[PDB]
């Protein structure tokens, strides 16, 4: 079935990926059973967590395998499947999978979205990454420069989190090129391919879809909240951002407000933040960025819908409405299903890990959220995980990326009861 | 063991309500939501379902029922289709309500196990009581022989049973007397019969009406 | 004003309560501004947390003020208001408030519920508490025995959490009388007054309301899960339950499975539990017990509804149905509003406290949840709270008890827009 | 006193709206959702309920109410059933709107405490004012004696109270005069009556019309 | 600067579609959900609302709008009530669609600012073009004087503007010529007029028809 | 080859059900929800959509289909609009169901690729079998020549294929014989023909009926 095909195919490219990475040519120092599967999974589920450092452990070859898996997961397993066939057409059966894969209600010219998204991807990936990230990165030479400038784009656009070198980009806290060029890439990758195609086509402030409108104003105002949050909280704290010029205090406060959904790049260390900021960063990375998309757990719109729904209820207008175009019921209940599932899974991961591992609590909590949110950010349990803890993070990374729903729908017995039942009074207050 | 009442009419609803009061297992089915909600309290179960759709009938687990009653009597199409489904799904006992002679015929041919005309039947019984103001109630043993409950006229007030013998004289037999609520089952001659007492006679239909004419 | 009246009246008996407790006659050692308000609030919001120990700091008089406030909050501010008037009738305006206060959809003979609940309360409070807790508690004499046996009942039935003496009842880990008589009291107080009246009247396994049916089977199976959970996890751990006879290992595993919603009594210390159990206890005390009720944050039924709703959606039956009597929509969306509000508040309390205080994370988290859930259980920040931290726990205790909804409805501008708006397509996946 | 208005008609809705303006406790009931929503602001309380269903009436806690008004005047079946329920549920005062003589009769027999024909009553009163262009308003004390408010014609302009006496001439008594809005109650002869001034007379119905003919 | 179109008819819907294409602020209102949904894309805003209910009209914030157009032309009751509301709510400009002479009269009396009969008006204009096959289009300057667009017959093919004078002969003046799409505004004599070329004449209505008769 | 069946009638629904059983790609479209739900299992795919709205048709990605079948035969307006849309959207093959001669005409003019009258066609074929009780089934090769399947009368029982020659005698040729289910294709003289066997003859329409008359 459409959900299963998404699942089995996705799982396979992780196994494929793991066997490729465990392969000699890609490893400098011999690699574990569990770690080969974990690192592979995190590239293909575009998470960003790594048990083993990427720049050190993986050969130029293995790092290309990493890019491939990042490319695969970031755009979507099916997207390439369609492209393979396209280049090699196109069935309805196929158009059905694609629609499911790009979480679309309609099958309406959905291959036209696959056409656009891919062409737009490799386009902005190339021009911004190769070109602009070579302006200020051939002080690594050519053999190092052109490969690290490219790798970081494919990782950026796709919201991976994978930086080649040990500092997950702390080195460049202030560098405007790396700041801008990498945020440009990972925010626009984030918001809907819907939003990109819509903005490219319609071209006017007004003529944007209710989705696109919500996404453009939503991503803007949440970023502006989070930046103000990261600034105000981490301003005094000397550990991070205390010892920075008033200007570099921004480039960091900006970046850390923006990276949690769902990029995974470090401008500062996350281990050394006032616990409040971390708490806030948890919420900010439950809510991913966009539904198109590159990745999320429950995606920004979902959050709006459920929130605005409850707000509406509390007033209480009989129907939930944004932007004066009202929101149908089947959206609310799907939102409520996306929401509950994701949270319940994250809770089980937290509960599991406090029994799988001996470690600090907040660190487990941040770790589970970032695993499901395919974020990539840690205060650093990641290298310190138990073999069992790595497993359950691998699971949580798999479900989080594939979507908590389409995972259930893979083993869900589809039951259509046509009969109704009498009303039942039940107090909820 | 298990009863299913499809169609919560005045007839159907009375069966569910009674069987449930008797404390049986009864499934109340109706396409109208409001009807189901109403009989919720008066049934082991209530379910909104269109009995003409097969999958909907299977969802009830209809094959689980020993006796299914189709008390849809206004809609012939609904009734016939439902009963056909039930027979096709191998229900042992199918009891259906019919509208008229023709609906009865369709039901007969599609294998309804017992067909009932609640209105027509109650019609003839009430008509009898209208025509003959003396007959309160009755039950037919056959076409010819019947047990009849009669309201006693002043023509019988303070009369003795053996004195006014129904048996020797008319070939009928008196079975019970009800004076002021008190009941004398199988009464022994002589017994006093007051006016407005319930007299229960038994014999030939023609014989009783002859007693009604000459005795009362 | 039905929501406001509930709120202002409830807030007042806390202020009344605080001024009464700050009064000389009730205190042995002079008491703070903040602490008088906190301890008062916790008795009247039937929470169970105390900054200052109850057995030591409060005179026999002050401990009676504590019982009064516990009685007031446990049954409901309005319940007494109605009784006052009853004994002194009864208006519709009043019947409106009562219905709101006992979270009822209908105003149908709702005073008959007030009549029953109160009479049943003082009835079981007296007979079980005075009598049964005096047969095995006159080992404190008469002046101590007959007062501590009574106090603990009013505290038990009402899900307070307030034990008179320093061990919040650890002393009696094994004692069957205290175990049974106190669980009998705090579980039946918990489940709906609906459930009590219904069980008392209808008297048959069969003829119980959907609510009552859900509550009786719900409370049973969750308790049986939690006991198995507490046992399996805290079995090995020597800190608690490690050094107990196989029989007393039960009386503790039972009690700690049952007390989190929302009693607040200690059979074991919560500070020394494998973090897993605590995580589990968090969830178990987000979900209160019953909606009638004595107390909760988001009540057991609400949890079923939302869960069973998502489960249903995922299958997906077009309508959400339990026990083959289907659940109407207005219940789902209220459940979704109760749910979101409570969780969002708890999150703000956690975020606030990691800024308001220097302390361990898990301990703040457990503290917020238990404050909102009016639970009463702590890993022990309670005495160690900052003056500001005490404030924000007071708020969280106020909202949690009153209901997160009826709080919003007190300052909510009721707007009923009759106009509808066109459909809006929005991706949530 | 607690009031329940079942049926938010033009009549029912006016009772609810008035009683609420007077500041009483009024429960507004109607089967139509839109009607309930409308009167929400103009009632102590508004509820969607079908007054013919018993359980729905108990849910309102109808037994709480001293006075229940059934202002359903178009549907006879709705009205009669509701009022029957109310009487069965021992409501002290049941005031019902009737459609016609026959509906009145059914209500009478099922124990409605007071029956009102708002339209028929206002009909005859308006008809009186149509026929007799002089009568502005009136109230009947009995079948024969009545207090009538009359518009003064030019036939009375600048006439004195004693001068044009009715207390001697016609056996009627003038109670009030309203000139340009100003009111003179129990006026003392002589007083000036201008044209178009409200004259309030009192006496026998025939006597007044005799004054109307000869005086005006 | 703000427009509200109540009633998304063929007429109303065309106003809201045009004004929006011109890039104004237009609120599209309709009681029918399906109509609102349809014009969602072709309006600054779309809202489902019953324009006869006051609270619903206030919810739109109707008092915001400079111009409100009531294009309900089939329902007289809906139209009159709505416009009355709008006038009562002090809307500066109220433009309403009328059904017939009588509906126009009701609107006139309740203070509609401008009343339009889109069908009747377009009727007479089309009728003119039917009767006179030569007149393509026209605009009346008054009851007597008019500018008319005429299709040139073979009776004018390759004729000169000076040669076949309208100014001296008939008292009318030619304003434009359209040959094969190309336009000669204010043409200077002589100019070639081919067959089927749009000739725009101006003068007295009777004068033009005299030219039509004798010239063409 | 991808198929889209718009209108899940008895006709449409049979096409989607068949094409799907053959294992093709079929999109089942219908405005009625209940129809879509029903054919969900019997189609590659089912969607609720109003085929007259363009945006709704594009949402299906209709331009992705090689063959689209419009089996709306009761609503002429629905059918004509839909087919017009499909032609405008450049669908290669549009097969439509027609109601009557006139509907056929409109479809013809708006470029439907093939028009079918399933009822009229099956009408004439069944009528033939009614009139001529011998003809079980047939297929017309042209207006004059036809292959006919005939039920053999006792007039042919145990007759030899050659002995009773149709080839020489009537100018027709026997193609098959079906005795008790067993089939003899292109039979060689002589063969036994029993009563009630299926005889398949081929030739001129008039010629066959002459054989029917004299042979049977
Ligand atoms: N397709 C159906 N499936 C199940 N129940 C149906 C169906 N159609 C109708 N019903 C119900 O079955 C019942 C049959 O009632 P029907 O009114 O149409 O007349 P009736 O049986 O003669 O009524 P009564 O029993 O009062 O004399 C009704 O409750 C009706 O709503
Ligand atoms: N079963 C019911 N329960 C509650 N309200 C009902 C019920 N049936 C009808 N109504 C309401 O009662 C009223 C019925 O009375 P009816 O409106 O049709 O008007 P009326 O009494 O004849 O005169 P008027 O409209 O001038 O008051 C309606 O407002 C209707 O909505
Ligand atoms: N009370 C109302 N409130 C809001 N909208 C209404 C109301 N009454 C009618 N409408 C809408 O306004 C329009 C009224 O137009 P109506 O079609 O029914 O005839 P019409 O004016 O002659 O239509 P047309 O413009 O095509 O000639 C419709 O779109 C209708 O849905
Ligand atoms: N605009 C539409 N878009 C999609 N489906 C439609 C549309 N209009 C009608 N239908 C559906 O087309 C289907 C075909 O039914 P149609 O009623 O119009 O009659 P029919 O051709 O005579 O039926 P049948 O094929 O059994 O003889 C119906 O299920 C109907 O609901
Ligand atoms: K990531
Ligand atoms: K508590």
């Amino acid at each position: 079935t459409p959900p299963q095909v998404l699942a089995i195919g996705f799982f396979l490219t992780i196994i494929i990926g793991a066997v490729l990475l465990m392969l000699p040519i890609s490893t400098t120092k011999p690699l574990s059973w569990i770690d080969a599967l974990f690192t592979a999974a995190s590239a293909t589920t575009v998470t960003g967590l790594a048990v083993v450092d990427t720049g050190t452990q993986f050969t130029v070859f293995g790092q290309t395998v990493i890019m491939g898996l990042i490319q695969i997961g970031g755009l979507g397993f099916m997207t390439f499947a369609v492209l393979i066939v396209m280049i090699l057409k196109i069935g309805l059966k196929e158009r059905m999978l694609v629609q499911e894969a790009l979480n679309q209600p309609t099958i309406g010219g959905v291959i036209g979205l696959v056409k656009v998204l891919f062409l737009f991807s490799i386009s902005i990936e190339l021009i911004a990454a190769l070109i602009l990230s070579i302006r200020l990165v051939p002080q690594y030479g050519w053999s190092s420069g052109l490969f690290a400038s490219l790798f970081h784009a494919i990782s950026a656009f796709n919201n991976a989190g994978f930086s080649l070198w040990p500092d997950n980009l702390m080195s460049y806290v202030g560098d405007p090129t790396v700041n801008l060029v990498i945020t440009f890439l990972f925010i626009t990758g984030g918001i809907g391919f819907t939003v990109l195609f819509d903005v490219m086509k319609n071209r006017r402030f007004k003529t944007f879809s209710l989705h696109t409108k919500l996404m453009l104003t939503g991503t803007l105002m949440l970023n502006a909240i989070a930046m103000l949050t990261v600034f105000i909280l981490e301003y005094s704290n000397p550990g991070t951002l205390g010892h920075l010029h008033i200007v570099d205090k921004l480039w960091a406060s900006y970046f850390q407000a923006v990276t949690p959904r769902t990029a995974g790049f470090n401008s500062l260390d996350f281990g050394s933040m006032r616990e409040g900021t971390i708490v806030f960063t948890l919420l900010l990375m439950f809510i991913g960025a966009g539904s198109a998309s590159t990745a999320s757990g429950i995606k920004l719109t979902t959050f709006i819908v459920i929130l605005t729904s409850v707000i509406a209820y509390l007033r209480g207008k009989k129907e939930t409405v944004i932007f004066r175009r009202s929101i149908k019921y089947p959206i609310i209940i799907k939102a409520l299903a996306v929401s509950v599932t994701s949270l319940f899974i994250v809770f089980l991961g937290i509960f599991a890990l406090t029994i799988t591992e001996q470690a600090p609590f907040l660190q487990i909590v941040f770790e589970t959220f970032s695993a499901f949110g395919t974020v990539g950010l840690t205060m650093g349990l990641t290298p310190e995980l138990t073999t069992a803890g790595k497993c359950i993070i691998i699971v949580i990374m798999f479900i989080g990326r594939i979507g908590p729903l389409t995972f259930v729908f893979s083993f869900a017995k589809t039951e259509q009861s046509n009969i109704r039942y009498p009303d039942g009074e039940v107090f909820t207050g | 063991k298990q009863f299913a009442v499809i169609g919560l009419g005045r007839f159907g609803g009375s069966i569910v309500k009674e069987l449930h009061r008797m404390g049986h297992e009864v499934l109340a089915v109706d396409i109208n939501e409001e009807k189901v909600n109403a009989y919720a309290s008066y049934a082991t179960h209530a379910v909104i379902a269109n009995a003409t759709e097969e999958n909907e009938l299977l969802s009830l687990g209809i094959r689980n029922f020993e006796y299914v009653i189709v008390a849809i009597g206004a809609n012939i199409q609904a009734s016939t289709l439902t009963t056909l489904l039930l027979k096709e799904l191998d229900i042992p006992n199918i009891w259906v309500k019919a509208q008229n002679y023709y609906h009865h015929k369709v039901l007969e041919k599609i294998g309804a196990d017992r067909i009932i005309h609640p209105e027509k039947d109650m019609g003839v019984k009430i008509a009898q009581s209208l025509s003959d103001e003396n007959v309160l109630n009755y039950i037919d043993l056959s076409d010819e022989y019947s047990i009849v409950e009669l309201l006693a006229t002043r023509k019988l007030d303070s009369k003795s049973i053996i004195d006014l013998n129904v048996r020797a004289k008319y070939g009928c037999t008196i079975l019970a007397i009800k004076h002021h609520g008190d009941i004398c089952l199988s009464p022994a001659p002589e017994d006093i019969i007051r006016e407005q007492d319930c007299l229960v006679i038994m014999g030939h239909k023609k014989d009783i009406k002859r007693f009604e004419n000459e005795g009362m």
